């Protein structure tokens, strides 16, 4: 009955080592902030602070211009002042244990947020939602920060390794392979998703194989990993580590407190793949804005935050039906009628909300 | 004119589209059906055949073929 020690081996990424080979995946807006990532880091996995939509922190406490009760422009949505505080509050819990920062490549002011993230104290930058071909350019003042792109194919690894070496004579410290069972935006063919070929058990061998040709870059598997059995599967397929989000989405320390009420009711029939202004399919919960759209009751779209470049300030949001900055922003603020809510495909299995410590114990024991 | 047709033949070959529809107004993604991976590849293919770099801060601004042509 006593807590039991792990046979999982510590994981080292660039200059930093974590006691368990486990990333807590970044989750915006306001989902994996100070409480969640600080406690994860306390417990020996990687805590990952999402840096998207930080102006919403402490009800826009740190914004300097508000329009329609929404942070005005990327300068306020991606708040340097808010992001420093979250890192400050995260280090209270975790000390100098390693903390990641997650930044979609799609966002406006990408370069500024990466340096804000380094200056905030981040040890690792994680970037998906695009092919981050210039990521070392913005980190050049911070040779200690490891850089980890998210990819969904071996082709993307080859492409990024070629560009980074051509341009910078540098190579990514790790890659996260994200499969189609993941939450949020998919790195997959709008259409494909359930094809056998794209299954995470198949991608990870292919990416690890390709990764050998570039000095054995550590490959972190993500998407649908639920328990220690899933973890062992991915490690046996060549992965050095796993990234997991939905299980941590169902913990008490999750900074987006609404998810503790929502997830125990979630049924598989209410998990759906939707369109997004970011340009990728997104895995969402059929609730909030998504219901308001189907009702014909959807909130008005008027681009204030200008969160991501592919949207062209309303063009893609008006065509899909929702503003993703406003929808995720409202969720952090508790708005259940017109918030936007994401989940991985496994979210319906979240029956009880447990603590980070209890989750970490389940995954590492033995 | 000599430049435009050289980079026209490269775009047509990379994206597997007819050169005749690789027109200065044609957008690589909307009009020519390419994704992100295709565009980076195309940018790399152009860099070799012409020995320039096209930093990402301009590549983010080019969007159609005519803008690519001017940058070169
Ligand atoms: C609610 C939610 C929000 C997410 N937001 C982001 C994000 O902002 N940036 C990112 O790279 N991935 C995001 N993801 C993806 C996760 O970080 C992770 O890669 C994926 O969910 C892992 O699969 P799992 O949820 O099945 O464990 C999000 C996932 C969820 C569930
Ligand atoms: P290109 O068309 O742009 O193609 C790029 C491509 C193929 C998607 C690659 O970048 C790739 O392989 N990507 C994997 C990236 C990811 O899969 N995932 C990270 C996505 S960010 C995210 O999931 C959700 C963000 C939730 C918050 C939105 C905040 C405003
Ligand atoms: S309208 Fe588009 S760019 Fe503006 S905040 Fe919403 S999703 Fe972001």
């Amino acid at each position: 009955h006593h807590h039991m020690v792990s046979t999982l081996k510590p994981l080292k990424i660039g200059k930093h080592t974590i006691k368990f080979p486990i990333f807590q995946g970044g989750m915006g807006v306001g989902i994996s902030w100070d409480e969640l990532a600080g406690n994860v880091a306390k417990e020996g996995a990687l805590g990952v602070i999402s840096a998207v939509g930080t102006g919403y922190y402490k009800n826009m406490r740190f914004v300097e211009r508000i329009v329609a009760k929404k942070p005005f422009e990327a300068l306020n949505f991606y708040s340097k002042k808010a992001l420093n505080e979250i890192f400050a509050n995260a280090r209270k819990i975790c000390g100098n244990n390693p903390l990641g920062a997650n930044i979609l490549y799609a966002i406006n002011d990408y370069g500024r947020v990466l340096r804000d993230s380094c200056e905030a104290g981040a040890n690792i930058i994680i970037t998906g939602a695009g092919l981050p071909t210039n990521m070392p350019e913005f980190a050049k003042d911070f040779s200690d920060v490891a850089l980890i792109p998210i990819i969904s194919s071996a082709k993307a690894l080859k492409i990024l390794c070629k560009r980074w070496s051509d341009r910078y004579k540098r190579i990514p410290d790790a890659f996260i392979v994200e499969g189609p069972l993941s939450g949020g935006h998919q790195g997959f063919k709008y259409e494909d998703c359930f094809k056998e070929e794209f299954r995470l058990e198949n991608l990870v061998p292919k990416v690890v194989e390709a990764s050998k040709e570039w000095g054995n870059i550590p490959i972190i598997a993500a998407g649908g990993i639920w328990d220690r059995k899933d973890i062992d599967t991915m490690l046996s397929l060549g992965a050095s580590g796993v990234q997991m989000a939905t299980r941590f989405l169902g913990t008490k320390e999750c900074d987006a407190k609404v998810y503790a009420d929502l997830l125990p009711t979630l049924k598989k029939e209410d998990i759906l793949l939707i369109k997004s202004p970011v340009g990728y399919p997104a895995r969402a919960i059929n609730t909030g804005v998504i219901k308001r759209i189907e009702e014909g009751n959807a909130p008005k779209i008027a681009c204030v935050s200008n969160c991501v470049a592919p949207c062209n300030r309303g063009e893609e949001a008006k065509k899909v039906g929702y503003c993703i900055a406003d929808g995720l922003g409202r969720s952090y603020l508790g708005n259940r009628e017109e918030g936007l809510y994401f989940t991985g495909a496994n979210g319906y299995r979240v029956d009880k909300i447990i603590s980070v410590h209890e989750l970490i114990k389940e995954l590492t024991e033995g | 004119m000599a430049l435009f047709e050289d980079i026209q033949a490269v775009i047509a070959e990379q994206l597997n589209v007819d050169a005749a529809q690789v027109t200065p107004e044609a957008e690589f993604v909307k009009d020519l059906g390419a994704d992100s991976l295709d565009v980076v590849e195309l940018i790399m293919a152009l860099e070799e055949k012409f020995g320039i770099e096209i930093p990402d801060e301009q590549a983010e601004k080019i969007v159609n073929v005519g803008d690519v042509v001017k940058y070169i």
